[PDB]
This record gives C-alpha cells, sequence and structure tokens, in this order.
DNA sequence: TTTTTTTTTTT
C-alpha cells in the first residue's frame, strides 16, 4: 500500500505454488516471486494467473539469508572482546545523542531471557519495557529503530488500534456467511517484537487486553464462531 | 428532514457513510429562513455558523471528503 | 412370466383378514365390526387396530408385522378393502389404511440407527414446526396418448416416475402419457418436524430432530408446542433433483398424546365426566366437596418451602384462572391474570418458578437475559425450499391457555420489553413483515421473576424507582409480590430446620394430601365453569373498590403503584 | 499377500510377550484380551501396531501402507484363534481388529500426498459432528414384469445393474427397490489442532472425518482425541451434471480408531464401568491411605507442588475434586439440586491467581479456559449460526457447556462488561440454560463448575474501604459462589524471604496414579448422607453467620449459604471415604467458610 | 433487493 497512487486501490494478482515451493510463505508477508504470467483456460478476454517458479521472502528489506547467517572468525573476534556487550550497546540508534542506559536495556530485549517449566508452571522468558518521558526525548525514533532491527516485528499506535485488532477478530464472510478468525497484531508478531507508542492515549477498554498477552503469552477467543487459544 | 447543513450518514443499502447537503447547498443564491434558532441540532448549528463564515461547507468524516459551496441569504429569527 | 408370489405378505394378509373376523371383546361381539361401522360415512378412512389384542390371538402374526412392517403393509391395506365390502354403500375406488396403537416397547430419537429401517418402532418428542396439508398421488392412471388406451395402477416412489410401457403392441409413445386427474388416487399428505424431548437429552447436548409425515386421516392430529407419540417406520429418502444422497425420514401412522390426563379417549363438563373413572370421580367429588381446601393445595403445591403464605396463594388463583369475556363489539376482556415476583437475594424466587412449570402441563419456562423479540412472541423464516416467508411460533405461542413463566424479567432488553407487552395488552400477537400479515391469538398467563434495582429493596421510595421495568408493563400485571429479607432471627431458625430437613430424608418429610398427579385432574375439571355475580357480590364489590380509593387518600399515609 | 499375513499375524497373537504392566508373566497378553472379549460383550479388539513392530517388521510395512487389504486378513486371522471359546459362548456379529497408537505421528499440516490411503494417526480437540447419515451396501432391484427380485452386492465401491431379468428378459426393466436394500452409517466430525504442536504465529487448522458404521456416535463435541484412521482423497465435480470433475482433490480421514485416555489427566467419567476394573491389591492401598489421621492435608499438599503454601486454597480446590452428593429430588418436585463447589480467587496482583487456573485447567480432563475481554455473553452459553449449506439457523454449544464435566476456569472475572456476567446467573446455580429464539425453544443443562479469578478495583487493595467495596461485585452474584478467598500482599520480611527462597529454587531443576486413582474410586462407591447429630450442628452454624455477616458489611448470607455448608461438608467426607456425614465434617468445613475471608 | 443473530467500527 506504499507504492500505490496517493489514493488508489491495490490491485491483486494469483499465485499458484506447487512442487516444492509449498509452505514456504506465510500470510501477511513480504514476498518476491518469479514466474510466469499466463492465462486461464476455459470470449475473447481472460483472467490471468502467476505461475511461481521460485519464492524469495523479503522480510528484512533485502532477502532472507538464513543460509549465509554464519559468523566468522574475523566476526568472532569481536564477539570475543572484552566488552562486546557495550558495542552493540552504543551501536543502536547511532542518530541519537546521550541515553547511554536505555539503549543497554533495548539490547535486552532483543536478546530475552530463558524460559523455564518446572513440575508444569511455565515461568515466560521475553522482557517488557515502557518508556515514560517528557516530550522531544527521541522515543518514537528509538522504537522505529528496533521495528527495523528485528526479524518478525510490527508496529502500531495506541489511538489508531482497537483492542480487538491488536490480539484477534472474527469476521464474518458476506459471501458464505462463515466467521472466521484474523490475528492481530500480537499475534503476527509472535516470535518477535511488538511496539505500541502513544501508549497512554489508548482507550481504557482496549489496554486490558494486553494482560493475558504479558504474562501467559496466549489469546484466549470464545466468541460466537471460534473457542480456541492462539500462541503469542 | 435531512438538515439543513451536510450530514454523514449510515446507508442501509451501502452499510456505509453517504453524504447530504441539506438546505443551503440547495439555495444557489437564493435565501433561506429560519425560525427558533435555539431548536436547531447542536451539530447543524455549529456547521450553520461555519457555513455563514466560510460560504461552503467541508465534511472530513467516515469516507467523505468534499465541498459544497454554500450561496444563500440568512434571514433568522430569534426567540 | 407371470407375476411372483409374495408368500410372506399374503400369508399375513390371509392371517389379519382372518384376526379381524375372530377376534371378539369380553362379551363376544366381534369389535372390528363395530369400529369398522363408521368407516363408511365420509372422511373417515383409518380404522385403529390395537397391537396388543393382536398378540391375544396371534403371536405368529406379531412377529411378522413388527419385523416386515414396510413389506406387509400393502397388504394389510388392501384386507380391509375386502373385509369393508360387506357395507355396499362405499365408493368402489376408495380406499383405507391400518393405523397400529399401543406398541409394548419405547424408543429414543437417538436410537434410531440405520439398523431400523423398514421395521415398526415407537417414538416420543416434541413438535416444532407444521407444514400445510397436500395432495400425494399413490397410483396414478396414465391416460395413454397415442393408443387412447388406459395404462392403469401405476405406483410412484417419490417422484413422478413416468411408467414407460404400454399393454398395446402399436403405442407410438413408450415416452409419452398424459395422465389423468379425475380417476387418479390422492391422499393427504403433512410433514411436521419433531424435535427430541426434555427427559431424554444427554446432559451437556443439544438436541436432535427428525422429519415426521403424517399421511392419512390423522393429517392434523399433531401441532406445534405438542409433546405427541408417533408410531410408524423409519424410511429412507433419496434427493429427487438428480433421480445418490440418502437422508432418514419417520412415517408415522398413529400419533397420539404421550400421557393422558384421562385415559379414556383423546369439551365441557359432561365430556370429561365421561371419562372420569370411578376412583377418579369419587376422589374429585371428595375434593370439592372438601374444606379448607384452599390451604391444602398451597401445603401440597409447594411442599419445602416454608413461609411466604401471601404468595402461594397467589400462584393458585393464577392457576386457576378467570372468566374470558368477548364484549359484542368485538372486542374481548383478558381472562386469566399475570403475576410478577420481586424480592431480595435468594428468596425463593425461581423455586415458585420452577414448580409451577414442572406441575402445569404445557407451560413454559424462559429466562430473560437468553432470549430475544422474535423468539417470545413469533418469527419470519425464509424456507427457501417453498421460498417464502412463514411464520414461526414462540414462547408466547406454544404455551398458549397455559403459563409462562419469565425469569429475570428485568434482564431484557428494552426492545424485547416492548415486544412482550404489546402482547400482554391486546392478547394477540401481531405480524407485519417481509410478506406476510397476520395475527395471532396468546391467551398465556404470565409469571414473571424480578430483582430490585441495586441488589436489594429500598423500602423507603415508590416501586417505579426499585426496578427497571417499562411504565406501561407495570399496570398490566394487577398482583405483586415484594419479598424482602428481614433480618430476623425466628425465620432463620424456621428456614434452617426445613431445609436440612429436606437434605436429610431426601424424598420424605413430604407428607401432602391431595398427590400431583390428582391434582392435575381436579383442575383440569374444576377450570369448566363460568361462575356468575349475585347482585348481593355486585354490591359488595363496588363498597369494596370504594374502601380501597381512599386508603390511598390523601395526609395521613402513601402508598406505591397508586391505585 | 493374503495368505501370507494371517499366518504371520497369528503368531502375533499368540505368542507375544511384553516388558510392560496393564490393569495395574500372564504371557497370552492378546489371547487374554480376546478372552474377555468372549466373557463379556464388545466384539471389538483393541490391538497397538506396535508390538507388531517389535514381533515382526514386514508386516508393520504392509498394515500401515495398504491398511484396507489388510485388515479383513486381521480380522479373519482372529476369528480363527477364537477357537478356544467357539462352543463356550457364541456372539453374533463378528470379531474385530483395531491397530492404534500411543503417540500420534504427524500433525495437520504436514500431511503431504504421498500418504495417500494409508494409517495415519493425528490428534485434536473435535469441535462438531452431525446427524447420521444412510450409505447402501446391498442393493435390491425388482422387475416391472417378471416382478423377480435380484439383490446385487456393492464390491468394489459401486453398484451395478444387471439389465436381464432372469424370467423375462426385458432387458431394461429392473427398477432400484430403496427401503428393501441394506445401509450403514456414517457420521461426519470436525478436528482443529491443538494450541500445543502449531508453528509461529497462525490459526488452527481442521480436519473432516468420516465415522463408520460402530464408531458412529463415541465422541462428543469438546473432547481431546487422537484419532487414528486411513488418509483418503476423493474427486469433485465442478457441475452436479457433467462428468468433468476438477483437479485438485479433496481429502478427509475414514477413522478407525478413538483414544481419549491421556496419562496426565484424571478419569472422565466413561470409565465408570471401569472403576469395577480396579486391582483388589489398589482399594486395599486407598482404603489405608484413607485411615492416617491426616489424609486430608497428606493429599491437598500434593496439588501443584509449585505454589508456595497458600494453604487453605489448596483445600478448596480439593474439595471441588469432590463434590457434594448427587441426591434425588425428583419426587420433591423442586427440581434438580447443584453439587459441584464455585470457588471466586480475589486479591491484589502478583499473588499466583492465574497459575493456580493455568494448573487446574490442565489437570482436569473436560476443561476450559475463558479470559476477560475475549469472551462474549452467547459464547459462554449457546449461539445460533447461519449453517453454510442448509441455509437455516442452528443451535451450537459455547464454553459453559462444552466442559459440563469438570471446570470452567474464567481468569479475568472483573474485566467483563455487566451484560456478559449477567449470564452466569443461570448456569452457575440451576445447572441448567433456556433459550428463546428464533426458531430455537429448548431448554439445555450441564453439569459444570465456574473457578474465577479476579482483581480488586483500583487493582489495589486498600484497607481504608469495606470488603464489599474492594471486590465490586453485586450481591446476587456473590451469593452464588460460596468459598470467595481473598488472597492479599502483607508484608512480612519474613515470608518474603522464605518465598524468594523457594522462587529462586525453580531455576536449578506423593505420587499420581494414588491421586489420579483415588478420586476415581472416591467418585464411583461413596455416597455420605447427613446424620442427626451432624444436622444439629448445621442450624447453629447458620444462625450466627447472619448476626456475623450482618454488621461488618462484609459479606452478608442468605439461606444459599446454609445449602453451601452442606456441599462443603459432604465433600469433606468423601475424602476419607466415611459414606456418612459427622460432626467434625462441619467444623471443618465452616472454619474453610470463616477463614476465608480474613 | 426481504428475517434473525452476532461482531466490530462509526456517527
Ligand atoms: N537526544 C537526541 N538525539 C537525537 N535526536 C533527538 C534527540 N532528542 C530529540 N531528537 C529529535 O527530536 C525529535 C523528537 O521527536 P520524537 O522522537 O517523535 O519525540 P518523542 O519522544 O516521540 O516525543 P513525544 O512522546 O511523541 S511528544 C526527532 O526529530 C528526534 O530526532
Ligand atoms: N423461604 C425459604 N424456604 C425454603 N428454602 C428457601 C427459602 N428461601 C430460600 N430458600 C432456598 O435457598 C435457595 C434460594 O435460591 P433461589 O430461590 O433459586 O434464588 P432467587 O430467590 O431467585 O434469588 P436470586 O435473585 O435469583 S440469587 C434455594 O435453594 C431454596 O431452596
Ligand atoms: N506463592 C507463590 N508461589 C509460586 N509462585 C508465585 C507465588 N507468588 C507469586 N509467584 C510467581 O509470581 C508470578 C505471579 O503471576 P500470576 O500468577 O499471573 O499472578 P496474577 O494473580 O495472575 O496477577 P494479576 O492480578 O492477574 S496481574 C508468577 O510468575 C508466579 O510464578
Ligand atoms: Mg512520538
Ligand atoms: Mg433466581
Ligand atoms: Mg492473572
Ligand atoms: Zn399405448
Ligand atoms: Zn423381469
Amino acid at each position: 500500500s506504499d507504492q500505490v497512487p496517493v489514493g488508489n486501490i491495490p490491485r491483486s494478482i494469483t499465485v499458484l505454488v506447487e512442487g516444492e515451493n509449498t509452505r514456504i510463505a506465510q500470510p501477511g508477508d513480504h514476498v518476491s516471486v518469479t514466474g510466469i504470467f499466463l492465462p486461464i483456460l476455459r470470449g475473447l478476454l481472460s483472467e490471468t494467473y502467476l505461475e511461481a517458479h521460485r519464492i524469495v521472502k523479503m522480510n528484512k528489506s533485502e532477502d532472507d539469508e538464513s543460509g549465509a547467517g554464519e559468523l566468522t572468525r574475523e566476526e568472532l573476534r569481536q564477539i570475543a572482546e572484552e566488552d562486546f556487550y557495550e558495542k552493540l550497546a552504543a551501536s543502536i540508534a547511532p542518530e541519537i545523542y546521550g541515553h547511554e542506559d536505555v539503549k543497554k536495556a533495548l539490547l535486552l530485549l532483543l536478546v530475552g531471557g530463558v524460559d523455564q517449566s518446572p513440575r508444569g508452571m511455565k515461568i515466560r522468558g521475553n522482557i517488557n519495557i515502557c518508556l515514560m518521558g517528557d516530550p522531544g526525548v527521541a522515543k518514537s525514533q528509538l522504537l522505529s529503530y528496533i521495528d527495523r532491527l528485528a526479524p518478525r516485528s510490527q508496529y502500531t499506535t495506541g489511538r489508531g488500534s482497537s483492542g480487538v485488532g491488536l490480539t484477534a477478530a472474527v469476521l464474518r464472510d458476506s459471501v458464505s456467511g462463515e466467521l472466521t478468525l484474523e490475528g492481530g497484531a500480537l499475534v503476527l508478531a509472535d516470535q518477535g517484537v511488538c511496539c505500541i507508542d502513544e501508549f497512554d492515549k489508548m482507550a481504557e477498554a482496549d489496554r486490558t487486553a494486553i494482560h493475558e498477552v504479558m504474562e501467559q503469552q496466549t489469546i484466549s477467543i470464545a466468541k460466537a464462531g471460534i473457542l480456541t487459544t492462539l500462541n503469542a | 428532514a435531512a438538515g439543513l447543513t451536510a450530514s454523514v450518514m449510515r446507508d442501509p443499502s451501502s452499510r456505509n457513510f453517504i453524504m447530504e447537503g441539506g438546505a443551503m447547498v440547495l439555495a444557489d443564491g437564493g435565501v433561506v429562513c429560519i425560525d427558533e434558532f435555539d431548536k436547531m441540532r447542536e451539530d447543524d448549528r455549529v456547521a450553520i455558523h461555519e457555513a455563514m463564515e466560510q460560504q461552503t461547507i467541508s465534511i472530513a468524516k467516515a469516507g467523505i471528503t468534499t465541498t459544497l459551496n454554500s450561496r444563500c441569504s440568512v434571514l433568522a429569527a430569534a426567540n | 412370466h407371470l407375476e411372483v408370489r409374495d408368500e410372506v405378505a399374503e400369508k399375513c394378509q390371509k392371517l389379519f383378514l382372518d384376526f379381524l373376523e375372530e377376534f371378539q371383546s369380553s362379551d363376544g361381539e366381534i369389535k372390528y365390526l363395530q369400529l369398522a361401522e363408521e368407516l363408511i360415512r365420509p372422511e373417515r378412512n383409518t380404522l385403529v387396530v390395537s397391537f396388543v389384542d393382536l398378540e391375544q390371538f396371534n403371536q405368529q402374526l406379531s412377529t411378522t408385522i413388527q419385523e416386515e412392517f414396510y413389506r406387509v403393509y400393502p397388504y394389510l391395506c388392501r384386507a380391509l378393502k375386502t373385509f369393508v365390502k360387506d357395507r355396499k354403500e362405499i365408493p368402489l375406488a376408495k380406499d383405507f389404511y391400518v393405523a397400529f396403537q399401543d406398541l409394548p416397547t419405547r424408543h429414543k430419537i437417538r436410537e434410531l440407527t440405520s439398523s431400523r429401517i423398514g421395521l415398526l418402532t415407537r417414538i416420543s418428542g416434541q413438535v416444532v414446526r407444521t407444514h400445510p396439508v397436500h395432495p400425494e398421488l399413490v397410483s396414478g392412471t396414465f391416460l395413454c396418448l397415442d393408443c387412447q388406451t388406459v395404462i392403469r395402477d401405476v405406483e410412484q416412489q417419490f417422484k413422478y416416475t413416468q411408467p414407460n410401457i404400454c399393454r398395446n403392441p402399436v403405442c407410438a409413445n413408450r415416452r409419452r402419457f398424459l395422465l389423468d386427474t379425475n380417476k387418479s388416487r390422492f391422499v393427504d399428505f403433512q410433514k411436521v418436524r419433531i424435535q427430541e424431548t426434555q427427559a431424554e437429552l444427554p446432559r451437556g447436548s443439544i438436541p436432535r430432530s427428525l422429519e415426521v409425515i403424517l399421511r392419512a386421516e390423522a393429517v392434523e392430529s399433531a401441532q406445534a408446542g405438542d409433546k405427541c407419540d408417533f408410531t410408524g417406520t423409519l424410511i429412507v429418502v433419496p434427493d429427487v433433483s438428480k433421480l445418490l444422497s440418502y437422508r432418514l425420514v419417520f412415517l408415522a401412522c398413529c400419533v397420539a398424546p404421550t400421557n393422558p390426563r384421562f385415559g379414556g379417549k383423546e369439551q365441557t363438563a359432561e365430556s370429561i365426566k365421561n371419562q372420569m373413572t370411578v376412583k377418579e370421580w369419587e376422589k374429585v367429588f371428595e375434593m370439592s366437596q372438601d374444606k379448607n381446601l384452599y390451604h391444602n393445595l398451597c401445603t401440597s403445591l409447594f411442599p419445602t418451602i416454608h413461609g411466604n403464605d401471601e404468595v402461594k396463594r397467589g400462584v393458585l388463583l393464577m392457576l386457576f384462572g378467570g372468566v374470558p369475556k368477548t364484549t359484542g363489539e368485538g372486542t374481548s376482556l383478558r381472562g386469566d391474570i399475570n403475576v410478577c415476583i420481586v424480592g431480595d437475594p435468594s428468596t425463593a424466587k425461581s423455586q415458585f418458578l420452577k414448580h409451577v412449570e414442572e406441575f402445569s402441563p404445557r407451560a413454559v419456562y424462559t429466562s430473560g437475559k437468553a432470549s430475544s423479540a422474535a423468539g417470545l412472541t413469533a418469527a419470519v423464516v425464509r424456507d427457501e425450499e417453498s421460498h417464502e416467508f412463514v411464520i414461526e411460533a414462540g414462547a408466547l405461542m406454544l404455551a398458549d391457555n397455559g403459563v409462562c413463566c419469565i425469569d429475570e424479567f428485568d434482564k431484557m432488553d428494552v426492545r424485547d420489553q416492548v415486544a412482550i407487552h404489546e402482547a400482554m395488552e391486546q392478547q394477540t400477537i401481531s405480524i407485519t413483515k417481509a410478506g406476510v400479515k397476520a395475527t395471532l391469538n396468546a391467551r398465556t398467563s404470565i409469571l414473571a421473576a424480578a430483582n430490585p434495582i441495586s441488589g436489594h429493596y429500598d423500602r423507603s421510595k415508590s416501586l417505579k424507582q426499585n426496578i427497571n421495568l417499562s411504565a406501561p408493563i407495570m399496570s398490566r400485571f394487577d398482583l405483586f409480590f415484594i419479598l424482602v429479607d428481614e433480618c430476623n432471627e425466628v425465620t432463620d431458625y424456621a428456614i434452617a430446620r426445613r431445609i436440612v430437613d429436606l437434605h436429610s430424608r431426601i424424598e420424605e418429610s413430604i407428607d401432602r394430601v391431595y398427590s400431583l398427579d390428582d391434582i392435575r385432574r381436579y383442575l383440569l375439571f374444576a377450570r369448566q365453569f363460568k361462575p356468575k355475580i349475585s347482585k348481593e357480590s355486585e354490591d359488595f364489590i363496588v363498597e369494596q373498590y370504594k374502601h380501597l380509593r381512599q386508603r390511598d387518600g390523601s395526609g395521613v399515609t402513601k402508598s406505591s403503584w397508586r391505585i | 499377500n493374503v495368505a501370507a499375513c494371517k499366518e504371520n499375524f497369528q503368531r502375533f497373537l499368540q505368542r507375544f510377550i511384553d516388558p510392560l504392566a496393564k490393569e495395574e508373566i500372564t504371557e497370552p497378553l492378546y489371547m487374554q484380551r480376546l478372552g474377555e472379549i468372549n466373557v463379556i460383550g464388545e466384539p471389538f479388539l483393541n490391538v497397538n501396531c506396535e508390538h507388531i513392530k517389535s514381533f515382526d517388521k514386514n508386516l508393520y510395512r504392509q498394515l500401515i501402507s495398504y491398511p484396507q487389504e489388510v485388515i479383513p486378513t486381521f480380522d479373519m486371522a482372529v476369528n480363527e484363534i477364537f477357537f478356544d471359546r467357539y462352543p463356550d459362548s457364541i456372539l453374533e456379529h463378528q470379531i474385530q481388529v483395531r491397530p492404534f497408537n500411543a503417540l500420534k505421528t504427524k500433525n495437520m499440516r504436514n500431511l503431504n500426498p504421498e500418504d495417500i490411503d494409508q494409517l495415519i494417526t493425528i490428534s485434536g480437540m473435535v469441535i462438531r459432528t452431525s446427524q447420521l447419515i444412510p450409505e447402501m451396501q446391498e442393493a435390491f432391484f425388482q422387475c416391472q414384469v417378471c416382478a423377480h427380485t435380484t439383490r446385487v452386492e456393492m464390491d468394489r465401491g459401486r453398484i451395478a445393474e444387471p439389465s436381464v431379468c432372469g424370467r423375462c428378459h426385458t432387458t431394461h426393466s429392473m427398477a432400484l427397490i430403496h427401503n428393501r436394500s441394506l445401509f450403514s452409517d456414517k457420521q461426519m466430525i470436525k478436528l482443529q489442532e491443538s494450541p500445543e504442536d502449531m508453528p509461529a504465529g497462525q490459526t488452527p487448522h481442521t480436519v473432516i472425518l468420516f465415522a463408520h458404521n460402530d464408531l458412529v456416535d463415541k465422541v462428543q463435541p469438546g473432547d481431546r482425541v487422537n484419532v487414528t484412521g486411513i488418509y483418503r482423497a476423493v474427486p469433485i465435480r465442478v457441475n452436479p451434471r457433467v462428468s468433468n470433475v476438477k483437479s485438485v482433490y479433496k481429502t478427509h480421514i475414514d477413522v478407525i480408531h478413538y483414544r481419549k485416555t491421556d496419562a496426565k489427566r484424571l478419569h472422565g467419567l466413561d470409565e465408570e464401568a471401569e472403576q469395577k476394573l480396579f486391582s483388589e491389591k489398589r482399594v486395599e492401598l486407598l482404603k489405608e491411605l484413607s485411615r492416617k489421621p491426616d489424609i486430608y492435608e497428606r493429599l491437598a499438599s500434593a496439588l501443584a507442588p509449585s505454589i508456595y503454601e497458600h494453604e487453605d486454597i489448596k483445600k478448596g480446590i480439593l474439595l471441588q475434586l469432590f463434590g457434594g452428593t448427587r441426591k434425588d429430588f425428583s419426587h420433591t418436585g423442586r427440581g434438580k439440586f447443584r453439587a459441584e463447589i464455585n470457588i471466586l480467587l480475589c486479591g491484589d496482583p502478583g499473588t499466583s491467581k492465574s497459575q493456580l487456573l493455568q494448573y487446574v485447567y490442565n489437570l482436569v480432563p473436560r476443561g476450559q479456559y475463558t479470559s476477560g475481554k475475549g469472551s462474549s455473553a452467547v459464547g459462554l452459553t449457546a449461539y445460533v449460526m447461519k449453517d453454510p449449506e442448509t441455509r437455516q439457523l442452528v443451535l451450537q454449544t459455547g464454553a459453559l457447556v462444552l466442559s459440563d464435566n469438570g471446570i470452567c476456569c474464567i481468569d479475568e472475572f472483573d474485566k467483563m462488561n455487566e451484560s456478559t456476567r449477567s449470564v452466569l446467573h443461570e448456569v452457575m446455580e440451576q445447572q441448567t440454560l433456556s433459550i428463546a429464539k428464533a426458531g430455537i425453544i429448548c431448554q439445555l443443562n450441564a453439569r459444570t463448575s465456574v473457578l474465577a479469578a479476579a482483581n480488586p478495583i483500583e487493582s489495589q487493595w486498600n484497607p481504608k474501604k469495606t470488603t464489599i467495596e474492594n471486590i465490586q461485585l453485586p450481591h446476587t452474584l456473590l451469593s452464588r459462589f460460596d468459598l470467595i478467598f481473598l488472597l492479599l500482599d502483607p508484608q512480612d520480611e519474613a515470608y518474603d524471604r522464605r518465598l524468594a527462597h523457594h522462587l529462586v529454587a525453580l531455576y536449578y531443576q506423593l505420587d499420581m496414579a494414588v491421586l489420579k486413582d483415588y478420586i476415581a474410586y472416591a467418585h464411583s462407591t461413596i455416597m455420605p448422607r447427613l446424620s442427626e447429630e451432624a444436622s444439629q450442628a448445621l442450624i447453629e452454624a447458620y444462625v450466627d453467620m447472619r448476626k456475623i455477616g450482618s454488621s461488618r458489611g462484609m459479606v452478608s448470607a442468605y439461606p444459599r449459604q446454609l445449602e453451601s455448608l452442606i456441599r462443603l461438608a459432604e465433600a469433606h467426607a468423601k475424602v476419607r471415604l466415611s459414606n456418612k456425614v459427622e460432626a467434625i465434617d462441619v467444623e471443618e468445613a465452616k472454619r474453610l467458610h470463616r477463614e476465608a475471608l480474613k
């Protein structure tokens, strides 16, 4: 929806993945596809689909380099230094002066603790962080940076998002009358980070829908089509 | 009825909001007469204030961003 | 070349024809030769043979019926067309139908497997819908077209079936026949839908339902809201659009109420005083002559409720009902009284309602938070099969002439308390919708239970400030029982004793006279009088209306919901 | 392929021995099973198709690869080893064989087309079922000329018409008589993958299963099963008229075996006949453990061995797993009587409430877990959905009805707007639910038991206000509960030190089958009836409660509490198998009711 | 292109 004329409607295309390219792409995802562009069989007008030959995920804005993601000994050089923890801290959003300690915690949030399970009693291993502070201290800059430094990330604003649009919503299809589930922000950001600025301005009934995701890290829906617990 | 100035109403068919230009958009150069200047709907009175101010009505709501030139004359009677 | 003797069917036809004549009642006087007498005057075409007597007279037969009831039904009906030729006034092409009853063993709508098709079963359930009555073609008479002959006696099977062979060696159209329709044989056909009865529901389950097909003089026995007891055979039915897919259907032959309050046969004092068995009638008389009756129905209807002696009385007077009158102009006075209860938490409100709804027959029970407007009164549903909008009956309708028990009456929405007032006022229910225009009767009496605003009943305000009902509704009740939990201690011993007694002697310590089955009889009897008013009583009444207004008079005191 | 396999299977069925234990060496394992099949009804043999993996490996290749050309052989080869008991008892139907697997094999997302038509095991949570559907097996034709009735069988999977009357030869006169043929049953069920075992940030799938003749009604919506059955794929036609079928097939699963017995949860109420299937060696153990002077505190303290002390809450949550007696009040016209216990937990944050719900929900079978804002009024009890195919309104069950035998944990009890909170008033006190909507006028019922958890208003227990003001719940809802546990956070340094010392320990690193069987027993063969000495301590225990709760303004007492004491008292007697309620069983469940609000 | 029931955004 970025690369669309100022107020035009986005157009779709159909992709027939088959063979070995299946199960590569997840819904709600940035992707790049390579394949022939053919018309559909069975007057002279024709409807067309893309017949995929290659599918590459471009989430990171460049590519998926998980195969080449191995580090080099010349980088183990750095990682083995005395203060490797302190180089990264200074190399987080360098455009922002000061805040030597906040950048030390925004890194722990990206690394995350460990999570136990003794006698069947789960303990979460993620970290949550709030940034109460005066106006003009570059908080919506720090958040915009931590958005781009995460494999799975999401960005949301308190005043432009409703409490059912964060967790998960049940919506009907006027073509079939059937109610289906649709993940929210916290679901699409399952193994990653979610960012909510303007957090004091979110409506008070749309904010208690986070107490569930912050402790047990599930979302338990019991609306009138569905009864389940998604993992978030 | 619909009102004096424009409204945004949820159409039964479309299930979406549509725009209702009231009287002051139909009176082109004409004259509009009003009585009981405290009875008109609060929103409507706000909008007539702005319409006599600028001489046009511009609603920016759910799916409606248009402008209607109001060119008429107000002859009001108070109480 | 010639057809084959279906021996198991014809032998059974023969033995049944014999049974019809030989079997006699307690005094000789063959009984199926006198019930088969009225079978000649028009509109009667079903003989009702009891099945237990066919067990007496024979037993190698019952096991053939109860196992081949579909093979041998087309013969147990011809063997009634011969047995009734001894009257000579029946139209020769008229046809009759046998209808069994009183089977020994019952079943449940969930025991109707697919190992039961073609047998003889018996089912009990409620009734949800009733479609209209139709004709159905059982045996068409195809007027041949080229031969101008008449191909005759061709049986249809769920379709038109267009038999295609002629007995004429020159039949130019083995694919074209215009059937006549003034000689062919039609039978009525109604199709209703029944729903699993209440006492069979496995816990935590939604009730199933099936289609039953009444197909005879039995065509409007079952109505919506009743609890009939059907007895026929389970059959399979194709999907005629592609003539596969099959679906089960019950093909009933007899239908009768599940528990007759009067076991004679099933409307004034004498018609009922006929069915009263000797003990029944010597007991009803004894009660009607009893003194202090008005205190032995309370003590015998609500045996586990200590106190509130002024609420049980009102509930009784609600059950008996007043006299319904119709003014000459065309209006109508309401005959039955409505009653509302309002009280503190845990004061036995829902217990009166549960008692009444389990005692009374044809009385429905609904909560307020889990209802609707179009669910109480009446709905409109698109049957795409008929592709038409038809009317569905609501809780205020399938409880007609009974009692509707509404619990938590003040939780209902603002717009759902409007439809109920439109019914409580005129005693009718109007419908004006997509393509439907109708006015339905509703002569129910309502028993409603509510809660004061903010938990407790505040005894320094009028009623209109303690409850959130509308203004019109509070006028249509005319009996209120405000209950309060006066913080006392002599009661808190009595109630304690009674509850612990009930819980220690679970089925005993209940010593009511006039067992519950008996009171239903007395109440079905005594609800057929229309008492009148003597002049002295009329004078008394007007004087009492005089003495009631002025209590509300100014100065000395004050009261709520002004008279 | 056929004769070569029964000979290799009979051997397995005869000579097999396992290093295992069953029903709490008796070499003839499957011969003992086959003997039990003879001493009772139920002609099904539950074979584990992994035992056949130890004894062999060339049938275990042919059972999970050609299952429909093998399982008939596995029936025949069992009918003959039934020779021992042939003359003794002669049942009628036949003997059966049902392979299965203790552990799952695949997910619902990794079913690939190299697995079409071969044994497969998945697991899920049944959502909804359907009504029976007939299915033809033996046709029955009849001529219009010769009136002669032949009966052709369906062999390959289709029915062929003869087209020649064996007598008259009119070359097509044989109509099909429907209601004289033979049918069998067929039900359609829908699974739904469990929340565990699914990928990152995705929504559950569903899979359609088809049951058959005898498995036709052996499962209910709301159950967690391990279905095992073949995996098939059948074509579909673009028109219901032409024979132009599509090229993308459509798959389902022809189920062969269910399994609802999971190890970690208690015994569901399908195993009440199975309680008579207890080793008499075990009833001694239970009856003897039930004699120690504190078996109450010894079983309670074995719930959730990760919470810190909280000694009373575990007492309450243990009495909730037994419940009062199930008395039969149909005679007194009163109606029915609730026998399960509803528990409310209120208290300031960090006090480990949600952990207790998360622990119980994982213990009891047939349970649910709900939350505050993610549950509506109708989603908890019963909704009405436009059925997609038939275009008709049909009823469905919510969460408080799917539990129905178990516990319905409702976390975040405060944050439910008063609309959806006033719905619990019916289902939690009368054990019923009366629905009156468009075309549906019915009355369900259930045997659930809520276990709710809330926070005080302001989320901080400020001791300036009164107890009936930190909770901020009405009275017509607080009285339907009978154990309102007020947890609090006192600032005793000793307590904080002990708790921290306990919590850190969770980072380094009694039995169950005693409790898991003690509970089944104490449910099956116990019915405490009150006494006259107990009944005389129950009257005063309610006449004092009134004077106490009246003044303080904490929580008033209505006669409903006097029933709860019963519910609690009896539930205590069941713990020790006492079969009779005496005095102490009232003092205990009175001290419990009093010392929870302080 | 109509009712009725249920969820979520909007004036
Ligand atoms: N220490 C800093 N280093 C770099 N840029 C800064 C610094 N302080 C302020 N800025 C800049 O000042 C602007 C601050 O805007 P934001 O980042 O939106 O402020 P904010 O913290 O979001 O304030 P609120 O919460 O939205 S009022 C940006 O252009 C920042 O780049
Ligand atoms: N006067 C009484 N005599 C005998 N039992 C009583 C009496 N009052 C209450 N009870 C018992 O206490 C319970 C009362 O609960 P209900 O009557 O169901 O509730 P209710 O009166 O409808 O109040 P709410 O508003 O709905 S909580 C039942 O178990 C009754 O048996
Ligand atoms: N007594 C205790 N025993 C064991 N763990 C405890 C105890 N008290 C606190 N905890 C731990 O502290 C945390 C408390 O979290 P919860 O159990 O979710 O509290 P809670 O009652 O859900 O809080 P709120 O009111 O809902 S925010 C968990 O990590 C528990 O493991
Ligand atoms: Mg900002
Ligand atoms: Mg009540
Ligand atoms: Mg919590
Ligand atoms: Zn002809
Ligand atoms: Zn023939």
